[PDB]
């Protein structure tokens, strides 16, 4: 069971180099029984400059690298280069391609992850894919291939016009919180008549070790009779970026208008988590009326309820 | 009177380009007799074709060509601009029904991407590859101000507004 | 020599492998004398996604494969992914990116106004004009238009060549504090031998009423594992956003690495101020030694000497 690794060398911008080095590494193959084939769009290569040298020998095993030189013009022609190795009568093929290029003919793709508030709370989890800078919407289609899950949910896509004669298409697909927490991913694939190769964007959960955030509410610091009382709710050591902060002062949740949240910044040292501050400023008329003043934080690694509430009372001091 | 024709269909040439002026006219002949006037001053050109290479700001102004004893031709105005985008048209004044060509042109014929055309403050067309606004049948509504915003060398720049008016 | 082959593996559109595995094949280094680091456009990569594994050893030649997991957005953002190897005190950096698509980026000018710290405390403000993405450093020069007021301010135009086939030119003008306090915008112009028009950028103090900032220091909340205290200094209702925040420990200035200041944000209040929560992380040892921490704020709306200090102790 040999291991195949096909790689393409990096284009040096500083050095004046115009040849890309394709390396096909085969590990643990059969001694004296080897065969490496370079295919360009399912066609055998013609150039004989294929430098093949044994990397190393592991007794019954062997590791060998095949080296090929490719012109930049040929590589940019979207040629699907492939390395084929015949092991035990089975032809294993690996196709590289450069990197499915980039945004073609405009059309910028943004795959927005679900908001970290509708997963572990109310039921409305969805994933959205937005394509902007489109010349026209004719014969342009977006698919929502559900990786490793398939399911039965269907997506819905809608168009929108702007003041710069550009068309933006947004497609939303409902998802499942259990599927998201299990590690399943999705693939937004956009196909347009201009470029034959569709553009694919795959979204999964953010990698890393999840940690339980620490939430603390500070009492107002204003001395005597400042009209606009301020409450601070600090959240530290939370990973990944998915987290939401709200308030539930006296039943109904406080509107986002009288509340703000600072941008997340990476904490220096300590752990790998971030730190955020949420500030709630209210006139000195609700301070003598509101009593609950609870800051709630929703994170995907807190606990089974995925909720952490810190309550501050006005009957202090 | 003869007509002054420019080899480039646009009278908004760059700084340093070549422009050929022809004093076209029927039943004239005598190519060796053709006087050229720049701001009313006679030039050194004698033939019916005048070539300008590496045009400067001083070459801007009115050009006139006279042949034989006929009356002087129209003083065609040629103006030289120096900016990132100087979108050009076939003519400042276009008769109704005549074709009109508008193209967003960048410095040293550099390729222009993300070309967006705006008419009197309202966008008209958007393209990723530079194209031509070709109005085969000019209409009254086409009158106004045209300007293009283009992304050249990954930098977005705005062109000089135009005065595209039809009769 | 440590010949760094920084190879980007196949991006695999068909498979669900969004993350690209940059392999930094390192050869020629010395055993147990090599440190591998990752940089994203001159910024250190701190996430622990590195999978540095020893492939093989042929004596002192240890084939090292450092695997960096980069998201598709990062790889396609035309970055400068740098594999840095430190050995024998010598650092070798290999820079990689995608093969060029679209047109190359043009010369872009950036203007840095003087910081309030050097404007109201040290009294040495400086305006910075930096042109980047420049092709050739020939016949390129920077002219500074003083506009209002006249003075002799001859400065430098120093050029630094980067490792991504680009070079930058930086010019710093030490200006007088009084002119900026009263308000006197200047202009920086950069001229290239073959350009349509020289690039000109103007700097002027932001107009608007100045409001005295309100500064409050919150004591550390409870005993959080007895490892970090995370002192908070909230500054609110100040305009403009140009402000200097510092932390002083027992009269000694604290480096900017320890304390993090949030970016200014437009508060929803009618004061049109900005709220910033400067967070200083201090361990148990620092806080338990009866150290008093002072949050210092420098802003133009404050009275003389444009400094406001709020000191919090541990015995309260
Ligand atoms: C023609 O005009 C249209 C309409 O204005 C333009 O379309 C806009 O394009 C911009 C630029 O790509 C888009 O802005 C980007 O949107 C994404 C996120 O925005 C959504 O999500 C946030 C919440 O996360 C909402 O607040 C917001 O309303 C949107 O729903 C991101 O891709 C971008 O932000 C990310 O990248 C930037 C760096 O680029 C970082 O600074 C950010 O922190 C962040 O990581 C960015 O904000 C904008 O959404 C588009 N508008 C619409 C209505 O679709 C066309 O671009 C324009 N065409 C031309 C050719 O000029
Ligand atoms: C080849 O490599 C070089 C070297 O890395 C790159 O040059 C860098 O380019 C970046 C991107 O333009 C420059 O970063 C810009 O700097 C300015 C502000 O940064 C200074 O000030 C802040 C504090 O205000 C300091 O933290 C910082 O260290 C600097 O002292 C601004 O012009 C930019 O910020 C603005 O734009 C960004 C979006 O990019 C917004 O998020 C910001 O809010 C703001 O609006 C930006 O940060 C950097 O300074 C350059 N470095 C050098 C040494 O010149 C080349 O770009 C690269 N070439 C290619 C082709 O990739
Ligand atoms: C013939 O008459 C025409 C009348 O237009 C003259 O054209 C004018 O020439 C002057 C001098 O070159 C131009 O001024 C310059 O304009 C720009 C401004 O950005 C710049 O290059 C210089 O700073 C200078 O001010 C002027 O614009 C131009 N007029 C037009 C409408 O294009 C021409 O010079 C005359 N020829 C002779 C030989 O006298
Ligand atoms: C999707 O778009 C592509 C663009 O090439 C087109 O060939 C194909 O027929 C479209 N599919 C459907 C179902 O419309
Ligand atoms: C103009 O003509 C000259 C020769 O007379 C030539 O060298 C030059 O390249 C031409 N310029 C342009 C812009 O075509
Ligand atoms: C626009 O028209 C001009 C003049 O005929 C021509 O040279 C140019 O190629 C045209 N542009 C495009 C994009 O077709
Ligand atoms: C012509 O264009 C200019 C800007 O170049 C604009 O101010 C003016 O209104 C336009 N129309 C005229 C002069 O009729
Ligand atoms: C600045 O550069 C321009 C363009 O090359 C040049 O004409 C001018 O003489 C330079 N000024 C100096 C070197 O003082």
């Amino acid at each position: 069971d040999p291991t195949l690794e096909l790689l393409h060398s990096s284009c040096d911008p500083n050095a004046f180099h115009s040849t890309i080095q394709l390396y096909c590494f085969i590990y643990g193959h059969i001694l004296n029984d080897v065969s490496v084939s370079w295919l360009m769009d399912d066609r055998e290569i013609t150039d004989t400059l294929a430098q093949t040298v044994l990397i190393k020998e592991e007794g019954k095993l062997a590791s060998t690298c095949s080296k090929l030189n490719i012109t930049e013009q040929q590589w940019m022609s979207e040629s699907t280069f492939t390395c084929k190795v015949t092991s035990q009568g089975v032809d294993y093929l690996a196709h590289t391609r450069r990197c499915p290029d980039h945004e073609p003919r405009g059309v910028i793709t943004y795959l927005i992850p679900p908001s970290p508030l509708d997963l572990y709370q109310n039921g409305a989890p969805k994933l959205t894919c937005l394509v902007v800078d489109l010349e026209s919407e004719k014969n342009v289609n977006v698919t929502w291939n559900q990786e490793k899950k398939t399911s039965v949910s269907a997506s819905q896509w809608y168009t929108k016009h702007h003041n710069n004669a550009t068309t933006s298409i947004t497609s939303i697909l409902p998802v499942v919180a259990k599927d998201w927490i299990e590690g399943y991913g999705y693939q937004c694939i956009v196909d347009h008549p201009d470029f034959p190769k569709p553009i694919v964007r795959s979204i999964t959960k953010t990698p890393g070790q999840r940690s339980a955030p620490e939430v603390y509410v500070f009492p107002p610091p204003e001395e005597e009779s400042e009209d606009k009382r301020t409450l601070t709710c600090l959240i530290q050591n939370f990973f990944p970026e998915d987290i939401s902060v709200q308030w539930l002062g006296d039943g109904k949740l406080i509107s986002n208008s009288q509340h703000s949240t600072t941008t997340p910044l990476k904490s220096n040292g300590s752990n790998q988590g971030f730190f955020i501050f949420s500030r709630l400023e209210v006139a000195k008329t609700l301070w003598t009326q509101r009593k609950q003043f609870t800051c709630q934080v929703i994170h995907e690694a807190l606990q089974k309820p995925r909720k952490l509430e810190k309550t501050i009372s006005t009957s202090l001091g | 009177k003869p007509k002054v024709s420019l080899n480039p269909p646009w009278n908004r040439i760059f700084k340093g380009e070549n422009v050929t002026l022809t004093c076209n006219g029927n039943n004239f002949f005598e190519v060796s007799s053709t006087k050229w006037f720049h701001n009313g001053s006679l030039s050194e050109e004698t033939n019916s074709s005048l070539n300008i290479v590496n045009a400067k700001f001083e070459d801007s102004g009115e050009y006139k060509c006279q042949h034989q004893q006929v009356n002087e031709s129209e003083p065609v105005y040629l103006e030289v601009f120096s900016d990132w985008l100087l979108l050009q048209a076939s003519a400042e004044v276009v008769m109704e029904g005549q074709p009109l060509f508008l193209r967003c042109h960048g410095w040293r014929n550099w390729d222009v991407y993300k070309v967006i055309y705006y008419k009197d403050g309202e966008a008209l067309k958007y393209w990723y590859e530079n194209h031509n606004i070709s109005i085969t049948n000019a209409t009254v509504e086409d009158s106004g101000t045209y300007y293009c915003t283009g992304k050249v060398w990954q930098l977005d720049y705005e062109s000089e507004p135009l005065n595209i008016t039809v009769i």
